[PDB]
């Protein structure tokens, strides 16, 4: 039951069923950019729903 | 198939312009194969989703 | 006698008045009432039932109506193709008047709420794919192409994976509430157009049929609701029944 | 004790308004239905799309059956010319049947079986709409009770039928009728036979016919020995009221022809749906 | 020394000095939409700094 899926981000979504899993790169989650890392001072803009 | 890929760059941001962080593949390593009489139109479709967009360096728009 | 002033409203008979007439005869006892399955107290109740979409509604179709009731996909030559299109408005004439809910709804002014289509794919067991279907909202014309399309809200489906799919129409208004649209100012009530896109396309192997067919069904969804109560158009007394 | 074979899911919830949305974000297949079962849906905007909160305050009275039946509509044309074929007697029997005019008789066909109260409002005026000092008796001739045979029939005496006497100036009369069918709710629908016996073609005019559906006979007439010299033309409205209602069907999608039948016209078989020229195009 | 100023938002800077004082029709501050207010059920985008 690991073929059978449906993943939703902003107004649309997919259904995939003949899936082979789902795999994560380098096993890291996409993350807005940290202060630590940062170096640009303006504040970003992040649209969100738009975009992603 | 699906894929999460994460930022990768030896910079926080970057021009989303000027540089491309890495290129999608997709190849054909055993040959599509079928009997003449199935369906021969075997297309393949992208679709992908930024994550987590972050922009910064607000000023006018530049196409290159 | 007790001092009393008629006020304007006297002597009139006003349809919807719910007042107190006098009973013809007293002391009367109704036969009493058993149970019956199926009650219903609400219109609403009927209105989140699927019902059949005449998207296939042609000129060409009316004199063999039952073609009305699915409409087709087939092996495609070309990529990206568009199978079908129709707007998500419900009180408006078109597909949606042969669902329960588009004919209940014509008895009200105004509606407010989300909507949802289910697709059911009746092909062969044999035949694979995937479709995009998009809902976009007010302002675009119907899509030129699938990558326009694809920028408003939509589902990605697959036959082999689920025989049926559910594509939901938000409430995406201006107006917490909309009056039945139609050509001219009450085009601004619109709630706006649903097209079927080839994601893929349609693939079987030798030994089944390279066209089949698809059914819509459409209600309403927990959050739907009416108001103003008016008569439907979709009825006549074209001649006296006798 | 010798012998060892000898020893509704669903219920009701009370909804004031619409049900709410709560907010979703970027993440179990329940865009996928298996509409097979002969179920609709159980999917809503949270499963296919991010949503925000809405606070949806959307009242559900207005579609409570009660307030959609609870509106007079007009059910009997009654006419009493002076000169002509009709009635120049001065007095007329109607059977009763609702089923004559569509608006209404589409909505109450919504549903196979119905169980009301209801106010009837008699109008009445010249044909033309001009009103005459002119007094009238109507009266509820239910069945087995002798039908007046003419104006001076004794039956208008009306020791026991209620009667209602009142002038086409007065306002417009107006009663409420109990649930009077001996059955346990009035049907629109009834597939078959009033009788036993063989259906022969002769008879066919049986099927459909319901006993429980009828409710007698409506008198009326002008009260006076000597005819009288007008034209009349009553309209009866009918409100429903202390309404329930079981089992939905289709809604009527050709036009009536008679009163207690579906037939329809063959050759002209109305699509339910407008047409248009492609599928791909609006 | 009202007419003495500087308001910032986004990348943008105004200083005013012959400044008259600043007006806030009818008495209110914009403010995103409420839930109660609100009747599409879409989540919005609020762009931020790249509009406002
Ligand atoms: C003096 C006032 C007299 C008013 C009496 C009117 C009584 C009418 C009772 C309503 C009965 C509901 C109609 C029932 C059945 C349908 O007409 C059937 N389809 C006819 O066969
Ligand atoms: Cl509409
Ligand atoms: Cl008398
Ligand atoms: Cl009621
Ligand atoms: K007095």
């Amino acid at each position: 039951s690991d073929r059978v899926a449906q993943l939703t981000i902003g107004n649309s979504t997919i259904t995939t069923q003949e899936a082979a899993n789902i795999v994560i790169a380098y096993g890291e989650w996409p993350e807005y950019c940290p202060d630590t890392d940062a170096t640009a001072v303006d504040k970003p803009t992040r649209p969100d729903v738009s975009v992603n | 198939a699906t894929i999460i890929v994460p930022y990768m760059n030896t910079v926080p941001f970057d021009s989303a312009l000027n540089h491309c962080n890495f290129g999608l593949l997709v190849i054909p390593v055993v040959p599509l194969d079928f009997n003449t009489g199935a369906t021969s139109e075997i297309p393949i479709t992208v679709t992908i989703a930024p994550m987590c967009a972050e922009f910064a360096g607000l000023r006018q728009a530049v196409k290159q | 006698g007790i001092p009393t002033e008629l006020k304007p409203g006297t002597n009139q008979f006003l349809t919807t008045d719910d007042g107190v007439s006098a009973p013809i005869l007293p002391g009367f006892h109704p036969t009493p009432p058993i149970h019956i399955p199926g009650e219903v107290h609400n219109l609403l109740e009927i209105c989140r039932v699927e019902t059949i979409l005449e998207v296939n509604n042609l000129k060409t179709n009316e004199t063999t109506p039952m073609q009305r009731l699915c409409f087709p996909v087939s092996v495609q030559s070309k990529t990206g193709e568009l199978c079908a299109a129709f707007r998500a408005d419900p009180g408006r004439d078109g597909p949606w008047q042969s669902t329960i809910l588009g004919q209940l709804c014509r008895y009200y002014t105004q509606w407010s709420g989300s909507l949802e289509v289910t697709f059911m794919f009746a092909g062969s067991f044999m035949a694979t794919g995937k479709m995009l279907i998009a809902y976009t909202p007010p302002g675009g014309n119907v899509p030129a192409d699938r990558i326009t399309a694809m920028l408003g809200t939509h589902v990605i489906w697959d036959f082999g994976l689920q025989s049926s799919v559910t594509l939901v129409v938000p409430w995406i208004s201006n107006t917490h509430y909309r009056a039945h649209a139609r050509a001219g100012y009450f085009d601004y009530y619109t709630t706006g157009i649903i097209t079927i896109w080839y994601q893929t396309n349609y693939v079987v192997p030798i030994g089944a049929p390279t066209t089949a067919y698809i059914v819509a069904l459409a209600a309403a969804q927990d959050n739907f609701t009416m108001k103003l109560c008016k008569d439907t158009e979709d009825i006549e007394q074209t001649a006296n029944i006798q | 004790d010798p012998i060892a074979d000898m020893i509704s899911l669903t219920a009701l919830q009370v909804l004031p308004t619409a049900a709410n949305t709560e907010a979703s974000s970027h993440r179990v297949v329940p865009a996928l239905q298996a509409a097979e079962t002969g179920a609709s849906s159980n999917a809503s905007d949270k499963n296919l799309i991010e949503t925000r909160c809405v606070l949806n305050h959307h009242s559900t009275q207005e579609t409570a059956i009660g307030n959609f039946f609870s509106r007079a509509g007009l059910v009997s044309i009654i006419t009493m010319p002076t000169t002509g074929t009709q009635n120049t007697d001065g007095y007329v029997n109607w059977d009763i049947d609702l089923m004559g005019y569509a608006q209404l008789r589409r909505k109450c066909e919504l549903f196979t079986y119905m169980r009301f109260d209801a106010e009837f409002t008699f109008v009445v005026a010249k044909p033309n709409g001009e009103l005459v000092p002119q007094l009238l008796q109507y009266m509820y001739v239910p069945p087995g009770a002798p039908k007046p045979t003419s104006r001076d029939s004794f039956a208008w005496q009306t020791a026991t039928n209620p009667s209602v006497f009142v002038k086409m100036t007065d306002p417009p009369a107006q009663v409420s009728v109990p649930f009077m069918s001996p059955a346990s709710a009035y049907q629109w629908f009834y597939d078959g036979y009033p009788t036993f016996g063989e259906h022969l073609q002769a008879n066919d005019l049986d099927y459909g016919q319901c006993p429980n559906n009828m409710m007698g006979t409506f008198s009326i007439r002008t009260v006076g020995i000597e005819k009288s010299p007008h034209s009349i033309t009553l309209r009866v409205y009918m409100r429903i009221k202390h309404v329930r209602a079981w089992i939905p069907r289709p809604l009527r999608n050709q036009p009536y022809l008679f009163k207690t039948n579906p037939n329809y016209k063959g050759n002209d078989i109305k699509c339910t749906s407008t047409s248009r020229d492609k599928i791909t195009t609006l």
